């Protein structure tokens, strides 16, 4: 292998490397494992030594030189990459950068030779490694040297200490080339994803010329005037920095103007709403909001009773005429930024609310100063100076009104982030007291710190205090990775630009870590009580302080590896209470997005529903109480609200809540739960809504070509899931062990073909193969096979049978019991979210067209997440039944289908029924399982194993089919009289063995026997003769004795082996 | 008696009802490849108190389902007794009894 | 309990100073050599230990010498087995009205022992002339018997046994009585080191043992600082300017110049203290090796290390060992807290803080005090354990003083400042919301416009005659010195509980003292004739057969086949829930009884949780499993049987006639009751024409007892089997009252349970009181719903005494 062995060299524009040693390296150390051991321990091997040794020394020699360039080249790849392309990152290090293009280019020169040379390790030598550990130490050197100088950068401009150092390097190199850096404006920053730009003069050139800015969603605020692009990275992001607040600060001026000329004006508020941006929008109704009602109290202290009421009024009519806005037809964009207005609005309504039931009758009580207020004046008398430091020219100018942030004795400036369209949390009494708790700790100097369950989502409510004030927001999250040199940098970073710090899982951090963190943490808090403008932190001392900064840590208190906060930092830190937000508060919402006038009153009751429905009915794993399901029932009944507007909301609500959990509820459950629904809209009466072409259809096809009897309650089951599958991308068709569940969907996809096209579907049984297999796995070899699952992905898209070019509907069909480690894998697809991961990282979006179809017997296995996370579907075994099954067989019709339709051409020709032995069998199969109570009582007859109605039945068949075919002959030549007979005999013989052989167990099989036996002898006119069993006695169509079975008297073999001798 | 796993469903078992119902079996070399299989029968011989007391009800409902009973003296007698009676025979005419 | 762990070598050093102390000369050596090693090891050990536990390791060293029988006692041994370990025994529904129900289930214990077999028979003869005037009396264990009980009144042992199962309260007190008498010189046990304080120990402690080799740990608690006492000790021994001796207080980085530090003190000679030793758990296992290196090699002479770190878990089990451990603990009252928080303030800050501001200070300092007393109360009390530290006071201070400098000659705003000190000041502690509301009471209480005037800061105080005011307007100095005057004694009625919920607390404390006693308890008294775990199993086993357990387990098949399903009920719905449960629970405990009573007699492999269910059987605690099946109310095992049966039988009378509903039904003996009154509601809401989410269920109490025939009353559900904890509801008046003080739990009577639309606007009553009911005396998350009754006092009163509804508090007759 080594003497032989080889590195070919990989360009790399322009130096020949080392790529793929690895391979050839994993080879090499196997080799120096084993035979390095054998040569000393081996006796034979020691007198040879002098040999091994010599060999283990070349391939120790061989690993050394060989981690040397991989240290170097990637190190190297990374700091010459640094030089590459940036001239003005040149010019600022020369020293260091002329020895690095020395180091480069001796570096691509010795790799060519190399790729001369065979073994790289024979090439290294000594003098050779030597070499190689100076050059890297050297390049290292070049690294210590631009660290520093990025540090220099990072105390220019906040944003880029929470930006990665692979992404601030990116951006320093690309220093001209300005859209490649607004790229990753958006890790800086909460919006400002990207800028806009004027197409330049040469095409080769980017623009710098700014004209908007574009969100993460891609809002569009347009700046004033040109933005320009100057030289520095930092200098030209900090002015950027300060243009996005201008240009906010700019049109809100307007935007307040605009404000006080629509209420009297004939414009609506909604078309206003339209017009401005979804964070200016938002705030500006917030301020016309707390001016209303400061005038509602001014008028209240005159005398005017109604102020307060009109106050109420006016507020619940622009939520009403919104909330018609959002069921008419809008654009996406336009949803949130009016949704966002509906969850303050809301808030506002309830606050009106409170203040009138309370008779809070004076403006400077408590419940007014503890409600966040925005207010849009210039202060004469300005105490801003004091309470906080003047930072921009309009906090300064004392000419045009600034916009100031009220609550409880804590004024700050509305700073002017750019948030782009973020989805803001539902208020509630919580969050309300929540603002307080952090508000007194930054009115306090000191850090906020709320502590709560899992789900809570506290750190998303503290980023939507900030949200509201404007201040950016920059949210951390610890894996107890994070070093007090690393940590510094953040604080560092922090408290230069004003900026709310949230660390997410802030508990799990290693108590030594933290007792620093504590340390640094009092050096600020310090520092903000002194209110000193500059400040000495314990290293690099000489950093800008602002005041607007303050630090928030998220505990768990139940979560696992918690480690105890030290005393000194716990009395830093003010502790608030967090509880789960309250379902009324989160659905009132959810029905307010979907344009419900009565959303609050049904709010109240629909949660009600909800919290008594999981008490009252039996415990299952399939149903879904969760506020997941809540809104995908919502969403539903959300598009059949905007088709029918004009009907009345708790009417229509009703049928929808019904409607959906139908399916999912039990037959058991079906009738308390449709008693319960009674309760609440008890005047109500609900109309049971069906499609009638679907519905059709469906009975048309499942006669025509699945031979199948279109039963009132399985075609109910399949509209039901036609339904499902058109807003649940993803659902499970759940069931009992023995039903139709996958005729269900099979008849579904027939229906479809008949209704529009061919719809193809790729079924696979996860469980039955390896779950590492059907996703797919890397081998021992660097290539990656498709999974089973992933080659259907890629299948179904083009290039297959499936492919999507003629089809309609394509859906893949899975029918294995699901498992937490299986469904993992699949768990991006199962989200709303259509996207797929794999191990190779290739990257397959589910079409919109396309559909997953889950079938399993239990969900135990399953995670309560999961069942959420898709539309569940149960199939009651009762309401499918087995008679289906039955009357398809007597009439054949489903057995004469698949043979015409498959490719089983060596399939068994089934005997021809008479009309006068159908109508025999019919009436014995109904007779036999319906009017005895004793064959289905598990007392009577003890089965082995727990077998299902319909697979005895399955038996009874395949067991009566043989004997027609057998007698055919004979029952033509019989009259009909005692045919009647031999037919119903047949059938006890067919039945008595079909339940026969399940018939077992216990301490004595003879007894359970004995039982069966009892109770099948009453097998209608038919008898069985006495001192025998059931089992014993054959039916004989020429004797018509029921004549005992007869053994052959055993005969002796000369088998040598006993077990091959048979008795 | 193959291994069963945490969640209480076999991966060997789970294959067979895939082959019963939809005919086609994936192999682990070439994915891709549908690989149908028809005209096959399964005869299963399962054991009571043995590894996973019972196997999964959807494969079950495809089987008919038998049973062998435990040994009976009537049973135990005319199996034995033609064995012993056919050798004793060839032994001597005496000690039949 | 974690870092209790004491090193063998430390022991011997220890041990052979006692003998060393010993100044006899073999005229009584051997016996005064004996005495002197207990004190010597006793006072070194109850330095490592808390307060709390220091009680319990005296109980063992007495209970282990008179197991050995090193002192002569009047014992047996069943009989010691029966003081730790006490258990309830149901079949006796004769009582007398003065003893507690839970008291003679205890007494039924009791009459198992040969000693006390006739003492049962006894009690009921001339029980109220004797037994009720005793029981009545203060300080029974000094108090003879007059039923002839002397001789065992004379026996300290057997005495102290019987105190325990009639008074559990005196027991704590009585049991340091009985110490005294029987262990040598105890006496001075009892006193301890209570006289030499704390300073004084620090100071002999390093003087006479841990020389060399053995470095001192501290223990402190929050508000205590170890530093500020070695250092003036330290200065006193040696000269002490802080260049000789370093105080290094360990931070990351910092690990390197202590670890020079300790290197350097070894070969110098000169003490090293380290403090927030907890604060690095990888140092510590360095710090462990360097310690061992150092012990083997043997620096310079009168060289200690003295660490000083909060109790915690992941603390290196050799470094716990090898060290002396000293615990100094704060004193422990309403008055010592008050008195703590008002020294944390900075006296020249106080000073020039007018006396509005300073008054109002004080109120709060009090607030603060009583919520620490509060968290000593467990069910009664809080209801939860939340930390409270003196940075969460400072932090209202300095809001409250931003409020007084803004107002100036304007009012200051109560309604403004008593928000934030329940919804933010201490709302952070509190998450639960039951909670909460006890915690505005007190801030409530607390301020008010008249707080400025002299004003009793205890609640009303109507007969109680504390007469506890807050100080007038007068100097810094003369507000600490009426504190400590005014508080003078510190009792339960102070923080508004009742006298009995102190009693209920020497109750709680005497219990856990039990708990811990029988883990201590070693070698199960080394054989010998008790009964073995496996036996006691066995024999609740054969009592569990001897019961028809299989025929109690109820076939759903069979009910569902009774009832038609078309004119089915809620009622009927929440029953068939309510046994599908129990048919759960009594086929799971079967299943686990049956298979362990398998393994017993016969040869099989024994499951490690089959193991725990037979030591939980011994100990005679419901099992893990158990407990986790059904209702989470904590009970003895034997308690728990006599319940579920009585469970079980509130079932078999459902079974026969169904759709007929038992005229008056038990809340207190339901897997879910709130599942019940979602029931009695839906029944309502058929009947009449509203939505069920309007309709609120209120509960009003009903003067009628059981005898009364009339059921299934129109807008109405009957219920039983509620007791109300800390009062008393009077049936002649019609409404909630102060408790009698010695009934601990007043059991309601029978209460008639309506629906009725909840009012439109949020109003408040002061006759009606909102009372939490709980499945448990715990009440930790086991609250169910708010039950509504008329009381004339304000409710302000009850939620600050704190009174809830329990279901089962094991004073249920028969
Ligand atoms: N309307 C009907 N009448 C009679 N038999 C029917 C009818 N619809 C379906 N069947 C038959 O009932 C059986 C249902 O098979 P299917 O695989 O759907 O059952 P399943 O128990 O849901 O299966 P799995 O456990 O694999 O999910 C098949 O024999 C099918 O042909
Ligand atoms: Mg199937």
């Amino acid at each position: 292998w080594w003497s032989k062995q080889v590195f070919e060299f990989t360009e790399y524009k322009e130096t020949k490397t080392f790529a793929s040693l690895d391979n050839m390296m994993e080879v090499l150390d196997q080799h120096s494992l084993d035979l390095m051991g054998m040569k000393s321990q081996g006796k034979y091997v020691e007198f040879f030594y002098d040999r091994v040794e010599d060999w283990r020394e070349k391939l120790g020699r061989v690993d050394v030189v060989v981690n040397e360039w991989l240290k170097v080249q990637k190190n190297w790849k990374i700091l010459y990459n640094i030089f590459l392309l940036s001239e003005d990152i040149r010019m600022q290090l020369p020293e260091d950068t002329k020895v690095f293009e020395g180091v480069d280019k001796e570096f691509k020169d010795m790799m060519s030779e190399v790729s001369a040379n065979p073994s790289v390790v024979e090439a290294c030598t000594i003098e050779r490694r030597d070499v190689l550990v100076g050059w890297s130490q050297a390049i290292k050197k070049c690294e210590k040297a631009l660290n520093d100088y990025l540090e220099q950068k990072k105390k220019s401009f906040p944003r880029f200490y929470f930006l990665s150092n692979q992404s601030l390097l990116t951006i320093l190199s690309n220093g001209q080339n300005a859209p490649k850096v607004c790229e990753y404006l958006g890790d800086c920053f909460d919006g400002l994803k990207t800028l806009t730009f004027e197409p330049p003069a040469n095409p080769a050139e980017t623009s710098k010329v700014g004209i908007g800015m574009i969100s993460k969603d891609d809002e569009k605020v347009p700046f004033s005037s040109k933005f320009i692009c100057e030289g520095a990275v930092e200098h030209w992001l900090l002015n950027l920095e300060f243009r996005m607040r201008e240009t906010l600060q700019e049109i809100l001026e307007g935007a307040k103007n605009t404000a006080d000329l629509w209420d009297s004006g004939d414009k609506p508020r909604e078309e206003w709403v339209e017009g401005y941006n979804a964070q200016i929008a938002l705030l500006t109704t917030t301020i016309v909001w707390t001016e209303d009602v400061g005038r509602a109290f001014e008028d209240l202290a005159g005398g005017s009773e109604t102020a307060m009421k009109e106050c109420q009024k006016l507020i619940e009519v622009r939520l009403e005429n919104l909330i018609k806005k959002v069921r008419g037809d809008l654009h996406i964009l336009e949803r949130w930024k009016i949704i966002n207005i509906i969850t303050i609005d809301v808030h506002s309504r309830d606050v009106v609310e409170k203040f009138v039931i309370q008779k809070v009758s004076e403006a400077e009580s408590f419940a007014w100063l503890s409600q966040l207020k925005f207010y849009w004046e210039n202060k004469p008398d300005s105490d801003m100076h004091l309470r906080q430091t003047l930072r921009f020219p309009w906090e300064k100018d004392k000419n045009k009104n600034k916009c100031i942030i009220r609550i409880v004795d804590w004024f700050r400036f509305y700073s002017y982030e750019y948030i782009g369209n973020a989805i803001r949390l539902v208020i509630t009494p919580l969050t309300d007291r929540c603002y307080i708790t952090l508000t007194q700790a930054l009115n306090l100097t000191m850090g906020g710190a709320p502590a709560g369950p899992a789900g809570t989502g506290k750190t998303e409510t503290t980023k939507d205090l900030g949200r509201a004030i404007g201040i950016p927001v920059m949210v951390f999250n610890c894996s107890d990775q994070m070093n007090k040199d690393s940590m510094a940098q953040i604080f560092m970073g922090l408290s230069q630009s004003g900026a709310w710090g949230c660390f997410d899982e802030f508990n799990r951090i290693s108590i030594e870590v933290l007792s620093v963190v504590s340390t640094q943490v009092k050096c600020v808090l310090d520092a903000l009580k002194e209110k000193k403008t500059k400040f000495s932190f314990v290293e690099e001392g000489e950093i800008q302080l602002q005041d607007t900064v303050g630090f928030f840590i998220t505990m768990n208190p139940g979560y696992a590896g918690r480690t105890e906060l030290p005393e000194n930092l716990k009395a830093l830190f003010r502790s608030c209470a967090m509880v789960v937000p309250d379902l009324a508060l989160i659905c009132e919402n959810m029905l307010m997005s979907e344009g419900f006038t009565m959303a609050r009153v049904l709010s109240r009751k629909f949660v009600s529903l909800y919290m008594l429905s999981r008490e009252l009915l039996s415990k299952q794993k399939h149903y879904d109480w969760g506020l997941r399901a809540v809104k995908s029932v919502l969403r539903q009944a959300g598009k059949l609200k905007r088709g029918d507007p004009d009907m009345p909301e708790d009417p229509l609500l009703m049928r929808a809540l019904r409607d959906f959990n139908m399916p999912k509820i039990v037959t058991d459950d079906k009738v308390i739960f449709r008693r319960l629904i009674g309760d609440l809209f008890p005047k109500l009466d609900p109309p049971t809504k069906q499609n009638p072409e679907l519905k059709k259809i469906v009975q048309d096809t499942t006669k025509k070509d699945m031979g199948l009897v279109a039963e009132e309650l399985f075609v109910t089951k399949v509209v039901q899931l036609a339904e499902i599958l058109e807003v649940r991308h993803c659902c499970f068709v759940i069931g009992p062990p023995g039903s139709g569940k996958t005729c269900v969907w099979k008849t579904l996809i027939k229906s479809y073909i008949n209704s529009g096209e061919d719809a193809e579907y790729d079924t696979l049984n996860p469980k039955a193969v390896t779950s590492d297999e059907l996703f797919g796995a890397y081998t021992k070899t660097k290539e990656w096979k498709n999974g089973v699952i992933a080659v259907i992905m890629k299948n179904q898209v083009k290039n297959e049978e499936k492919y999507k070019a003629t089809h309609m509907h394509k859906w893949s069909v899975l029918d294995g019991d699901i498992d937490p480690e299986w469904i993992e894998s699949l768990n991006t697809v199962m989200d709303d979210n259509k996207v797929l991961t794999l191990v190779s990282n290739d990257r397959i979006f589910l079409t919109p067209q396309m559909r997953l179809i889950f079938e399993i017997s239990n969900l135990r296995n399953a995670t309560p997440a999961t069942v959420s996370r898709a539309g569940v579907l149960f199939i009651n075994e009762t309401d499918i039944g087995w008679m289906p099954y039955m009357n398809s067989w007597l009439e054949r019709s489903q057995i004469n289908i698949l043979k015409q339709q498959k490719e089983m051409a060596n399939m068994p020709e089934y005997p021809v029924i008479d009309d006068v032995a159908k109508s025999v069998f019919y009436r014995c199969f109904q007779s036999y399982f319906e009017q005895n109570i004793d064959v289905h009582d598990k007392n009577r007859v003890r089965h082995i194993c727990p077998m299902v109605d319909i697979a005895m039945i399955q038996t009874i068949c395949t067991i009566l089919d043989a004997l027609l075919i057998q007698h055919l002959p004979k029952l033509k030549q019989m009259k009909e009289e005692d045919e009647k007979q031999a037919l119903e005999a047949f059938f006890i013989f067919a039945g008595l063995w079909a339940i026969g052989g399940p018939v077992g167990g216990g301490q004595d099989d003879s007894k359970d026997m004995k039982e069966f036996n009892t109770v099948w002898k009453g097998a209608a006119k038919v008898k069985f003769p006495e001192q025998g069993l059931c089992y014993d006695y054959y039916y004989d169509i020429n004797e018509n004795k029921w004549n005992t079975w007869k053994v052959e008297d055993y005969l002796p073999n000369d088998q040598p082996l006993f077990s091959k001798i048979y008795v | 008696m193959p291994y069963v796993d945490k969640y209480g469903t076999q991966s060997p078992i789970q294959l067979l009802r895939l082959i019963l119902d939809y005919g086609s079996i994936f192999n682990r070399e070439q994915l891709e490849e549908r690989k149908f299989l028809q005209d096959l029968l399964f005869f299963g011989c399962l054991n009571q108190k043995s590894g996973s007391f019972t196997v999964d009800l959807r494969l079950q409902r495809n089987f008919s389902v038998f049973s062998m009973y435990t040994p009976s003296s009537d049973v135990i007698k005319t199996i034995f007794g033609s064995i012993l009676n056919a050798h004793l025979s060839t032994i001597d005419d005496k000690a039949q009894k | 309990d974690h870092m209790y762990q004491y090193s063998l070598e430390s022991f011997i050093t220890f041990f052979f100073k006692a003998i060393n102390r010993t100044t006899v000369r073999d005229e009584n050596r051997i016996p005064t050599l004996i005495l002197n090693i207990r004190q010597t090891i006793y006072q070194w050990i109850s330095r490592g230990l808390f307060e709390k536990h220091k009680l319990i390791f005296l109980t063992l060293i007495v209970f282990r010498l008179m197991q050995k029988k090193i002192i002569d006692v009047a014992y047996e041994v069943a009989e010691m087995d029966f003081l730790i370990k006490c258990p309830a025994r149901p079949g006796v529904e004769n009582t007398l009205d003065w003893l507690p129900n839970i008291s003679w289930d205890q007494i039924q214990g009791l009459i198992n022992l040969e000693e006390f077999r006739n003492f049962a028979h006894q009690l009921e003869k001339e029980a109220p002339n004797r037994f009720k005037d005793w029981y009545n009396e203060l300080q029974p264990e000094d108090q003879k018997l007059p039923l002839d009980w002397k001789r065992l009144d004379s026996m300290p042992f057997k005495k102290l046994l019987v105190l325990r199962c009639l008074r559990p309260d005196r027991m704590t007190i009585s049991l340091n009585n009985f110490i005294r008498a029987v262990l040598p010189q105890g006496d001075a046990f009892v006193e301890m080191d209570q006289k030499l304080a704390f300073s004084e120990i620090l100071e002999s402690v390093i003087n006479e043992d841990a020389e060399s080799t053995i470095p001192i740990f501290f223990i402190l608690s929050p508000g205590s600082d170890p530093v500020k006492e070695v250092e003036k000790i330290a200065k006193k021994k040696r000269i002490e300017p802080g260049k000789n001796f370093f105080n290094i207080a360990l931070g990351q980085g910092q690990d390197e110049i202590a670890r020079r530090r300790i290197e350097e003190g070894n070969k110098e000679g000169h003490w090293v203290m380290l403090q927030n030793i907890h604060l690095m758990p990888t140092w510590l296992i360095e710090l462990e090796k360097i310690l061992d290196s150092y012990s083997g090699e043997a620096g310079n002479s009168e060289f200690r290390l003295f660490l000083s770190a909060e109790p915690s878990t992941g603390i290196p089990i050799g470094i716990l060992d090898r060290s002396i451990k000293l615990t100094n603990e704060p004193p422990a009252g309403l008055k010592a807290n008050m008195k703590r928080a008002w020294t944390y303030f900075s006296k020249e800050e106080i000073e020039d803080k007018d006396p509005k501001i300073k008054s109002i200070l004080f109120a709060l300092c009090f607030f603060h005090s009583t919520l620490i007393e509060r968290r000593r109360f467990g069910p009664k009390g809080w209801n939860m354990s939340y930390p409270f530290n003196m940075g969460d006071l400072r932090d209202s201070y300095l809001v409250m003083n931003r409020y007084m400098e803004q107002n100036q000659g304007g009012k200051v705003p109560f309604n403004d400042l008593i928000y934030i000190f329940g919804e933010i000041m201490y709302g952070g502690h509190i998450v639960d919301d039951w909670d909460r509301r006890l915690c505005n009471s007190y801030l409530f209480n607390t301020m008010h416009e008249q707080l400025f005037d002299e004003l009793e800061l205890f609640p009303y105080i109507e007969g109680k005659g504390l007469s506890f005011k807050v100080p007038g307007q007068n100097p810094y100095e003369k507000y600490i010195e009426h504190i400590e005057t005014s508080l003078k004694q510190e009792t339960p009625l102070a923080y508004g509980l009742h006298p009995n919920a102190e009693i209920g607390f020497r109750t709680d404390q005497c219990k856990t003292l039990f708990n811990t006693l029988l883990e201590l308890m070693p070698k199960e008294q080394s054989r010998d004739i008790k009964s073995s775990n496996e036996m006691a199993s066995d024999l609740i086993k054969q009592l569990l057969e001897d019961s028809e357990l299989k025929n109690k387990i109820f076939n759903m098949e069979e009910i569902k086949n009774k009832i038609d399903a078309e004119n089915k009920g809620p009622y009927q719905n929440v029953f068939l829930q309510e046994i599908e449960y129990m048919n759960a629970l009594l086929s799971e405990i079967v299943k686990d009884l049956e298979e362990i009573g398998q393994g017993l007699s016969g040869l099989l492999t024994v499951s490690e949780n089959m193991e725990m269910i037979i030591e939980s059987i011994a100990l005679s605690r419901v099992p893990a499993s158990w407990q986790k099946l059904a209702y989470p109310s904590k009970r003895g095992l034997q308690s728990w049987l006599a319940n579920l049966f009585q469970r079980i039988e509130q079932l078999n009378i459902f079974r026969d006639d169904p759709y007929s509903i038992p005229r008056v039904v038990m809340i207190s003996r339901f897997f879910n009751p709130q599942s019940f009154l979602t029931a009695i509601m839906q029944v309502i809401s058929r009947a009449k024409a509203y939505e069920l989410n309007k309709l609120y269920i209120q509960t009003e109490i009903t003067k009628r007892s059981i005898e009364e025939i009339e059921g299934a009353a129109k807008e109405g559900a009957y219920v039983y089997g509620f007791i109300l904890e800390g009062a008393r509801w009077d049936y002649q008046l019609g409404q909630l009252e102060e408790s009698k003080p010695k009934e601990m739990f007043s059991v309601l009577p029978v209460t008639y349970c309506k629906a009725i639309p909840l009012p439109p606007e949020g109003k408040e009553d002061k006759s009606l009181y909102q009372c939490p009911v709980y499945k448990t005396e715990d009440r930790g998350n086991t609250y169910v719903f708010t039950a509504q009754l008329k009381t004339r006092f304000p409710p302000r009163k009850w939620i600050l005494a704190g009174v809830a509804i329990i279901m089962d508090v094991e004073g249920v007759s028969d």
